[PDB]
């Protein structure tokens, strides 16, 4: 235990402690949750009580890995779905391009630390639970817990407040050394010398013990490259660990799912891992354990992956007194990769962005939003906004941003010609064209029978309608525009009622869900000059 | 003694995640708080307040000094309620200030609390965040004005008696102070006012009566196009929304036929007298509409582009309250979200001029654009309400025809 406040702990509104019966269990279990509760007793973690407490919690017995010694372990589902909410842990843990390299590091263990922190002593007597008899006769041992428990809903904030009431004194004291809760663990780096951390290491440990947490053992101590879930975190760097694709001659679906599972994270770092043909795989799977033959095309893409991750990618830590530069590439239609660096080559982070497969957009919105989300991920990690390196000409973007409907922007950036560079593959015209053709189109269908025409009349006598079956009214309209685009010069003047062609104009689309928007999207981009003209219907 | 403030029946206390704030916000946020720490007007909390609300720091006119800024809407909503000036919207010159700093005078009901619970961030989140909660009224909370009322009508009277030809007007932190009164007199007049209210402890203008109601103006030429006939038969008929009697059929009679959109068309008598008769129509404001104070008031904005915005307030679709335009400000020019942002600011405040409350927003941006980077240029002591639109292609058409000087 230890010599902190207790944290006032209640109830949600209105409902009372678990009070679940005991789980009945042999003379071996029982035996041994004995002399646990009886060690934990004296420990001064539980407390030996009796009917004065309606409520009870199931304790059970368990032997640990390939192994024999009796544990414990206290069912708190229920009182946790009864207990208050705290506030929210850190879900979002550190990044390591957020790091700042520190000249050494060290990382202590508290594992006990929740055994170690009171509990409210009005709320213990939530915690009762009872160490059953042999077979649902003589009245079993109660008891209750003293100290924050393994397993309840509060305990991690809990302990993780009262660990920084504690450091809170030591860290301004000597503010040179940076500190990290996570977990069981306390992550202490700084820019002293070995000698001095060490010093002030043993300081902060013997201020622990003064407050009741002790520290590991020679044996339980974390000492190589730090295996923060996925990297191995090094003084010059930081690396990814071996992700492992398994040598299996035979494939389920879960065996393939779990793989792209993999192989899409590893997206992020690895450039040019490529799941497209594992992907096909999945189509019309009738069960999880299907075994799916691989194809050709699937055995060469995953023997490439295979070469890749055997590569040594690595990251940089992060220096105040240099630039965050983040420079982006169109790794096709709606994928984007980017890379966060300070000097060349050495990055802090990389990563891409899958693509949302949209209703109707562009590449420079597309490129907009990429942009934003690596800043909020850059505030987040550097609490800074990076300098970036786009494949966009300025000219590009002042033309389409100044004239966008909607309101768009893009911070500090900077032009940078590595192709391909991603434009505005049309821009419809301010004003009709002399000269050119102009077509007035209607397409007509009825929503019931799905059956409609589709055509136009131009000011030149060219003329045509085409019947469509299982069509819709949109379809007819848009299709209507597709023949217009078709049938006509490199210059046109397109006339229409379809106010959801308006729409087009207003955003100017170079990729949507529809195959027929696309068609026309195609099509647009191949005049030399467009003018798309609506008019109020009927 | 402390009054007890609680929440609306069924209600529980504002869980609002803290957005992620720059490393200069969250050093300034630090200090400010370590002050008012120990100067007692916020205490740390502990993780049995699962409450939370947003803060930022923001920058005004004048300062290098960051001020601190809580988002308390969620709080204001779900606070009890405690149940307005015609002539303040007729003054030559209206003056506001920030009287948001009178309510650490005095302490906030210790029940209520918990409820004001906020949290600075850490970078890359190596450090869990500083948790604070008042002690005493904050600022842009709706209860703190409502509590202070009685000694703020109290320190004001003085100076309403001394000049009960100035109107003072007050909306969550602030005082607005309308005058007659030509520009010299009325700022020297407005210090005496500050001066008098810095005797106890807190610390340029707009002009209402120049707000005009612009009109509609339609197209003239020597020469219509089928195109230009075709543009402004689609305005029209969208208008025909608002006002009923606008016609486009001896107009669109001159459509008829296949021909081409650079064809130049000859106006017929009747068609000329129909666009007269709408121009008359335009020439002034829809009938009818009226402010309906049990009503949510709305502002709806589009992005017209060349740094120019229009707006319209209402609350009927259709029967706008007020319509108007903005401009971007000398320095914005590469910025839409500041524009934006300005453009909020400058609508909501001419809100409570004229109606004491701030409009529900509609805003042509997207949500993630928005929440990233409107604090960057916010200024204003309170914050109103907002969601994101798709702004339709032709109510944005129709308002680029609004008249300009
Ligand atoms: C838990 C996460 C959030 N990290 C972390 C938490 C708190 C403070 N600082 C941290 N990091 C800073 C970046 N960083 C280094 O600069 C670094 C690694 C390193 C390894 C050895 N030697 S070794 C063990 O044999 O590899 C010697 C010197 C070293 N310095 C790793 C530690």
């Amino acid at each position: 235990i230890s010599p902190i406040e207790t944290v006032p702990v209640k109830l949600k509104p209105g409902m009372d402690g678990p009070k679940v019966k005991q789980w009945p269990l042999t003379e071996e279990k029982i035996k041994a949750l004995v002399e646990i509760c009886t060690e934990m007793e004296k420990e001064g973690k539980i407390s030996k009580i009796g009917p004065e407490n309606p409520y009870n919690t199931p304790v059970f017995a368990i032997k640990k890995k390939d192994s024999t010694k009796w544990r414990k372990l206290v069912d708190f589902r229920e009182l946790n779905k009864r207990t208050q909410d705290f506030w929210e842990v850190q879900l979002g843990i550190p990044h390591p391009a957020g790091l700042k390299k520190k000249k050494s590091v060290t990382v202590l263990d508290v594992g006990d630390a929740y055994f170690s922190v009171p509990l409210d002593e009005d709320f213990r007597k939530y915690t009762a639970f009872t160490i059953p008899s042999i077979n649902n006769e003589t009245p079993g041992i109660r008891y209750q817990y003293n100290v924050l428990p393994q397993g309840w809903k509060g305990s991690p904030a809990i302990f993780q407040s009262s660990m920084t009431k504690i450091l809170e004194p030591f860290r301004k004291q000597n503010p040179d050394i940076v500190i990290y809760q996570y977990m069981d663990d306390l992550y202490v780096g700084s820019d002293l010398e070995i000698g001095q951390h060490r010093t002030k290491i043993e300081e902060l440990r013997q201020h622990l013990l003064r407050w009741g947490l002790t520290t590991p053992d020679k044996k339980h101590q974390k000492e190589p490259p730090f295996l923060w879930m996925g990297y191995e975190l090094h003084p010059d760097k930081w690396t990814v660990q071996p992700i492992v694709l398994p040598e299996k001659d035979s494939w389920t679906v879960n065996d393939i799912q779990k793989l792209v599972g993999k192989l899409n994270w590893a997206s992020q770092i690895y450039p040019g891992i490529k799941v497209r043909q594992l992907c096909k795989l999945l189509r019309g799977t009738k069960a999880l354990t299907e075994v799916i033959p691989l194809t050709e095309e699937a055995e060469l893409e995953l023997a490439e992956n295979r070469e890749i991750l055997k590569e040594p990618v690595h990251g940089v830590y992060y220096d105040p007194s240099k630039d965050l530069i983040a420079e982006i590439q169109k790794q096709g239609q709606g994928q984007w990769t980017y890379q966060i660096y300070q000097e060349p080559f050495k990055n802090l982070k990389t990563g891409k962005y899958a693509r949302m497969r949209g209703a109707h957009t562009n590449d420079v919105k597309q490129l907009t939003e990429a942009v934003q989300k690596i800043t909020t991920e850059s505030i987040v990690i550097w609490g800074k906004t990076p300098k970036f390196k786009l494949p966009i000409q300025k000219e590009t973007w002042e033309t389409w941003w100044t004239e966008y409907w909607q309101a768009t922007w893009i911070p500090e950036w900077e032009f940078v010609n590595t192709p391909p560079l991603v434009k505005l593959w049309y821009q419809l015209e301010k004003e009709p064209i002399v000269g050119a053709e102009t077509f007035y189109v209607d397409g007509a269908a009825n929503r019931e029978t799905k059956l409609g025409k589709a055509g136009y009349v131009t000011n030149r006598g060219r003329q045509k309608v085409v019947t469509l079956t299982d069509t819709t009214n949109q379809k007819t309209e848009l299709q209507a525009i597709y023949l217009a685009l078709q049938d006509s010069g490199l210059e046109v003047n397109i006339v229409t009622d379809s106010q959801y062609a308006l729409g087009i104009i207003q955003a100017q689309p170079d990729q949507s869900e529809s195959e027929l928007v696309n068609q026309i999207i195609e099509q647009l981009i191949k005049k030399e000059k467009v003018y798309l003209a609506w008019v109020p219907a009927h | 003694e402390t009054v007890p403030v609680k929440l609306k029946p069924g209600m529980d206390g504002p869980k609002v995640k803290q957005w992620p704030l720059t490393e200069e916000k969250i050093k300034a946020l630090v200090e400010i708080c370590t002050e008012m720490e120990k100067e007692g007007k916020i205490s740390k909390i502990g993780p049995e307040n699962p409450y939370n609300t947003p803060v930022f720091a923001i920058k005004k006119k004048d300062s290098t000094k960051w001020r601190k800024l809580v988002d308390f809407r969620e709080l204001n909503k779900r606070t009890q309620d405690f149940w307005h000036p015609a002539g303040l919207k007729k003054k030559k010159s209206v003056t506001v200030l920030d009287v948001g700093d009178a309510y650490f005078s005095v302490p906030l009901d210790e029940d209520f609390r918990k409820y004001t619970a906020f949290t600075i961030p850490s970078i890359n989140n190596e450090t869990p965040g500083i948790r604070y909660q008042y002690n005493v009224l904050p600022q842009g909370w709706k209860g703190s004005p409502a509590i202070f009322q009685s000694s703020m009508t109290k320190i004001l009277e003085p100076f309403r008696k001394q000049n009960p030809d100035i109107v003072i007007y007050q909306y969550m932190d602030d005082l607005y102070v309308g005058s007659d009164l030509e520009i010299g007199q009325h700022r020297t007049k407005i210090e005496e006012l500050r001066q008098h209210l810095l005797r106890w402890g807190l610390t340029y203008e707009l002009h209402p009566d120049k707000w005009t109601v612009q009109p509609i103006v339609l197209p003239e030429k020597d020469s219509w196009t089928v195109n230009d006939i075709q543009k402004l038969v689609g305005k029209l008929n969208w208008a025909s929304q608002i006002y009923p009697g606008i016609k486009v059929r001896q107009l669109c009679k001159l459509l008829r036929g296949t021909k081409a959109l650079t064809e130049v068309i000859p106006l017929t008598e009747e068609a000329e007298l129909e666009l007269a008769e709408n121009r008359e129509i335009l020439k002034e404001p829809v009938h009818g509409v009226y402010y309906d104070p049990s009503k949510d008031l709305i502002a709806e904005i589009q992005k017209q582009g060349q740094g120019q915005w229009t707006y319209q307030i209402y609350q009927e679709p259709f029967k706008n309250l007020k319509t108007g335009k903005y401009a971007r400000m000398r320095g914005a020019h590469t910025n839409d979200v500041k524009q934006l942002t300005e453009a909020v600011q400058k609508i909501t405040t001419e809100s409570i001029v004229i109606w004491g409350k701030t409009p529900k927003f509609k805003l042509p941006i997207q949500k993630e654009t928005w929440e990233t980077w409107w604090t960057e240029y916010w200024q204003a002591t309170w914050i109103p309400e907002w969601e994101f639109v798709n702004t339709p292609p032709l109510v944005k058409l129709w308002y680029q025809l609004e008249k300009e000087p």
